[PDB]
C-alpha cells in the first residue's frame, strides 16, 4: 500500500467488484458486462480491482496537506479505462473499453 | 497404463493432476481423470494423483481479501482496514488512534500497529483517529487578531 | 477528467502500452504478458491503458496548493491491478492480476 | 440462395457482412464470404456486402489516439496535449501560454484554448505555461523579514 515518513493528501480504499452488470464504454455507450470469459477449457470469472476516495474531505477543510486558507479543495475519485468482455443490447460481444474507478485524487478551487 | 495397480506421486504408473487441475477420478481400475478448478469456486495449488480441486477458503470477519482464489492458489485474506495482525494473539484487534494532542508517524500497516507521537511545538491534532499527523499552527498575519493561541490539541483560532 | 473553475494538485499523461512484455503479478512474481487473447476466433490484441505523472514538480516545491512552508510534496505515480493473459515460464496460460500505472497522486513529509 | 444473380443491400438474396465483418469473396456466382476483422489492425463500421474490413487509422502528427482502432470502429485521434483543435480552420495550434503576472482559468483542451486571467491582488505567477493559476503571495510572519513585495510576476521573498 505505502510507506513511513509521508502521509496522503486524500485516502482511498480497493474492493473487489464481482457483480458490475452495465458499465459506460470509451465511445460512450452504455454496454453490459458479462459475469464470466469462455476459455478453451473453464471460464474465468470476470471482476474489477477497483479504489475511490475513503471520503471527500480527510481533515476540517478538504485534502490533507492543502493551503486551506487560500485554497478550497477535496478528494475526488477518478475513473480510468480496463478492458472488459461486453455485449450491446445482448448482441455484440467483444472486448471493449470501459470506465472504473481507479483512485483519488485532489482536486483545488480559488478561495 | 496402470492395469489395476497405482505406483504413485512421482512413481511414473498413475498421472497427476498438475496445478489448477484436480482429480475426478482416481486410479481405479483406470488412469486418473483431471478436470480443471473453476475460477474463483475452487483451486488446486499442489500437484497430486488424490486430491480433487479445494474450495476457495472465505476472507471472513476481520478480514478482507488481498488476492482473489484463483485456479491455483487460495484466495489470501489480510486483516481489514483498520486493524493489524497481532503477533501475541491470533487475531486481529483495531489500530490504536493517536489521541487529541498526538498524531500518526506510522500508519497502522499489516502486523503493525499505529505509531503515535505527541505534537511538536507549532503542530496541533485536534482528532483522535489512525490516519491524521499532527497539523501545522494558523499563524495570524498582521490584518487579524486571534483570540485562542495554537495548542496541541486544538488550532488557534482566527478573525 | 475535464476541468471548470478547478485544478489538479498533480498532473496526469495517459497512453496505450501496445508492447508490454512482463510484469509483477498480485502474488508478487514475474509473470509474461502475451500479446494477444484467442477468442471464438479473431484473436483480440493485449495492450493497456496507463496514465502516469507529467512531472514530480507542478511549481517550485511538489504539488500545486500544497503548504509548502510547513510540507514537502510530490506527485507520485501509483498503481493498481488489472487483469492480464499471462504464462510464467512458458508454462502455466491463464488470467492474473497484474500491476500497472493508473493514476498520479500527491505525497506528503513534514520539513 | 442467389444462383449468379446479386440483388443487394437490403435487397434479400446476398448476405452482407455485419459490423466488424468485411467481404472476403463476393457475391461471385456463388455467395458473400465474410470475414473477421482483426482487432486493431482492421475494422468495419457498416453492414454491407461489397465492404472489405478496412484498415485501422492511424492518429499521426498533433494528434494522439484517444480511442483504440476496434473491429467496429476507426481509431478516434484528438489532437495531443499542448494542442487545441482550432475550428477556424482544420488544424491544431499550441495552447496558448498564460505569461508572467497571468494564470490559468480555463484549460486548454478540445476546441478550446487556454483562458488566462491577470493575476489578481495576493496573487502572483512567475512562469509562462498553460497550465499553472496564479499562487497566492507568500505572506511573512512577524519572526521573518521580507525582502521584495509580491508583484503580479513574482512572490514576495522572505528571511
Ligand atoms: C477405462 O478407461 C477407458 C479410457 O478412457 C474408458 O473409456 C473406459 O470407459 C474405462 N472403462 C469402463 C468400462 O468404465
Ligand atoms: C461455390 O460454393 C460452394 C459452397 O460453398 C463451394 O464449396 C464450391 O467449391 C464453390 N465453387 C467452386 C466449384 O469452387
Amino acid at each position: 500500500k505505502s510507506h513511513r515518513g509521508e502521509y496522503s493528501v486524500c485516502d482511498s480504499e480497493s474492493l473487489w467488484v464481482t457483480d458490475k452488470s452495465s458499465a459506460i464504454d470509451i465511445r460512450g455507450h452504455q454496454v453490459t458486462v458479462l459475469g464470466e470469459i469462455k476459455t478453451g477449457n473453464s471460464p474465468v470469472k470476470q471482476y474489477f480491482y477497483e479504489t475511490r476516495c475513503k471520503e471527500a474531505r480527510p481533515v476540517k477543510n478538504g485534502c490533507r496537506g492543502i493551503d486551506d486558507k487560500h485554497w478550497n479543495s477535496q478528494c475526488k475519485t477518478s475513473q480510468t479505462y480496463v478492458r472488459a468482455l461486453t455485449s450491446e443490447n445482448n448482441k455484440l460481444v467483444g472486448w471493449r473499453w470501459i470506465r472504473i474507478d481507479t483512485s483519488c485524487v485532489c482536486a483545488l478551487s480559488r478561495k | 497404463t496402470c492395469s489395476t495397480g497405482l505406483y504413485t506421486h512421482s512413481g511414473e504408473c498413475c498421472k497427476a493432476c498438475n496445478l489448477g487441475e484436480g482429480v475426478a477420478q482416481p486410479c481405479g481400475a483406470n488412469q486418473t481423470v483431471c478436470e480443471p478448478c473453476l475460477d474463483s469456486v475452487t483451486f488446486s495449488d499442489v500437484v497430486s494423483a488424490t486430491e480433487p480441486c479445494k474450495p476457495c477458503t472465505e476472507c471472513l470477519g476481520l478480514q478482507s481479501m488481498s488476492a482473489p482464489c484463483v485456479e491455483a492458489d487460495d484466495a489470501v485474506c489480510r486483516c481489514a482496514y483498520g486493524y493489524y495482525q497481532d503477533e501475541e494473539t491470533g487475531h486481529c484487534e483495531a489500530c490504536s488512534v493517536c489521541e487529541v494532542g498526538s498524531g500518526l508517524v506510522f500508519s497502522c500497516q499489516d502486523k503493525q500497529n499505529t505509531v503515535c507521537e505527541e505534537c511538536p511545538e507549532g503542530t496541533y491534532s485536534d482528532e483522535a483517529n489512525h490516519v491524521d499527523p499532527c497539523l501545522p499552527c494558523t499563524v495570524c498575519e498582521d490584518t487579524e487578531r486571534q483570540l485562542r493561541e495554537c495548542t496541541p490539541w486544538a488550532d488557534a483560532e482566527c478573525e
